[PDB]
DNA sequence: AGAAAACCCTTTTGTTATATAGTATTTTATCCTC
DNA sequence: GAGGATAAAATACTATATCCTGGTTAAAGGGTTTTCT
């Protein structure tokens, strides 16, 4: 539950900032959190802490 | 060339985050490279149990936009500060500056 | 999901299955997925050749109007070394202004001397990397692909992040890999066969 | 240290130059991806 | 009208790991060749 | 002197019997709201 919740709100978050309108830069940042997350939720731990 | 770039923060706590920023710069006394921190925050409106009120949301939620000529002190300086995870950029070594067209997009938006 | 994600199975389990499939080493992975570097989808080609020509031209005209203007510059240091022997000679000043003032004046040429000499140097990398451009190659240094791009926009595709990996295998066809491989275990031998 | 082999087979092979070389490398492997400087260098080793 | 106690949201220096034994794949370093 | 090929080292992943009972299960900070004086 825990997970899926992080990987909604992560999607959300990024969602929200391309259909508003952002620098390159951050929407960036925001897809890497999301491949974190998404890798955080099929298997935790094998990439990173 | 004083050009932007980007700061990440920890997510809520961002206001101590630029204080902190100018007090630093402040000790140092390094005026002549840093010119600007800035936390854009936009106002708008919501009707909470059929009332109108209003609203304070800061777009790029979790950064802080702030100018810094590329030196290596100017580096240690603004990722000493507390609360300051690092710089979203290209690479480590040196951040990436964010083009002139997107801070002339955020200062239309500001404006408006 | 808003934006493309890699399965983590296929691409960090040893051997990175995602790895053999493009030919690429498990860093290079690591970084283009994890948003740290550029990689170049979809190259263009033979409308190089002509276009290629045609920009070998245009190059040299810009290396050579750079290399005026830094002349010119040069000779603008000149007429102020010019003036600071007028300064000398005029007035009593001994060796200690004399020399001053011709270190300043030596050094100033040197310093745009090696600044003209570094520019040359990155455009002809820039064409280097133009006429060596192909698939499955890492751009690190972002203004390097900054620049590429903004001067020569058309002639390739370059992107960053999962969506770029989806574009590579959209663009790959099974059967040619497949041929050379065999061919390879066939003739090569070596640890070039056993990869 | 002149009274053992090790020490001065240690001494020939080192590649460092000076003394602000030898802190810039120690940087380069205690915090990895950063701007190295002598000051930063110095403050952070003297810290530990 | 101001102060104090009660909601609603968010999120979690490098720590401390006293490991072995086996295999399998990537660096890299150095040696040999042209 | 430069490039290719092979050892070396350096990391990455995998495994290490059966069964039973007892105590805990979030805190902490910031921002916002309501009642009492």
């Amino acid at each position: 539950n825990d997970l899926y919740r992080r990987v909604i709100n992560r999607n959300n978050r990024l969602k929200r900032l391309i259909d508003l309108g952002a620098p390159e830069i951050i929407v960036n940042n925001e897809k890497r959190m999301l491949q974190e997350s998404v890798d955080a939720l099929f298997d935790n731990g094998r990439r990173g802490r | 060339k004083k050009r932007w770039y980007v700061v990440q923060a920890f997510s809520g706590f961002e206001g101590r985050v630029a204080t902190s920023l100018r007090e630093h710069i402040k000790l140092h006394n390094m005026e002549d490279l840093f010119g600007e921190v800035m936390v854009p925050t936009e106002e708008v409106v919501e009707i909470r149990g059929g009332q109108r009120r209003k609203s304070e949301r800061k777009f790029f939620p979790g950064y802080v936009l702030v100018q810094m000529v590329m030196n290596d002190a100017s580096w240690h300086l603004v990722r000493s500060v507390p609360r300051v995870m690092g710089f979203i950029g290209g690479t480590s070594d040196r951040p990436a500056p964010i083009s002139d067209k997107e801070v002339d997009a955020i200062m239309n938006r500001l404006q408006q | 999901l808003a934006a493309p994600v890699t399965h983590i199975w296929y691409f960090k389990g040893v051997p990175s299955r995602l790895g053999y499939l493009l030919d690429l080493a498990p860093k290079d992975l690591e970084k283009i997925i994890y948003f740290a570097a550029y990689v170049i989808t979809s190259v263009d080609e033979e409308m190089r050749h002509n276009e290629l020509s045609t920009l070998e031209a245009e190059m040299a005209v810009e290396r050579k109007a750079v290399e005026d203007q830094r002349d010119g510059e040069l000779e603008a240091r000149a007429q102020k070394l010019e003036a600071d022997l007028a300064e000398l000679e005029a007035e009593g000043a001994k060796a200690d202004a004399r020399r001053k003032v011709r270190d300043g004046g030596e050094r100033e040429m040197r310093q745009i001397r090696d600044r003209a000499q570094r520019e040359l140097d990155r455009l002809e990398d820039i064409w280097s990397t133009f006429t060596k451009l192909a698939p499955k190659q890492l751009i690190v240094d972002e203004n390097l692909y900054r620049e590429l791009v903004d001067r020569y926009g058309e002639y390739f595709t370059g992107a960053m992040g999962a969506e770029s990996i989806q574009k590579l295998i959209e663009n790959f066809d099974i059967d040619a890999e497949a041929e050379s491989l065999r061919d390879v275990i066939r003739n090569g031998k070596g640890q070039k066969k056993l990869r | 240290f002149g009274f053992s082999e090790i020490m001065r087979s240690t001494l020939e092979k080192d590649n460092t130059v000076g003394t602000d070389e030898a802190l810039l490398d120690i940087y380069r492997k205690l915090r990895p991806g950063e701007p190295p400087t002598k000051e930063s260098a110095q403050t952070l080793l003297e810290n530990l």
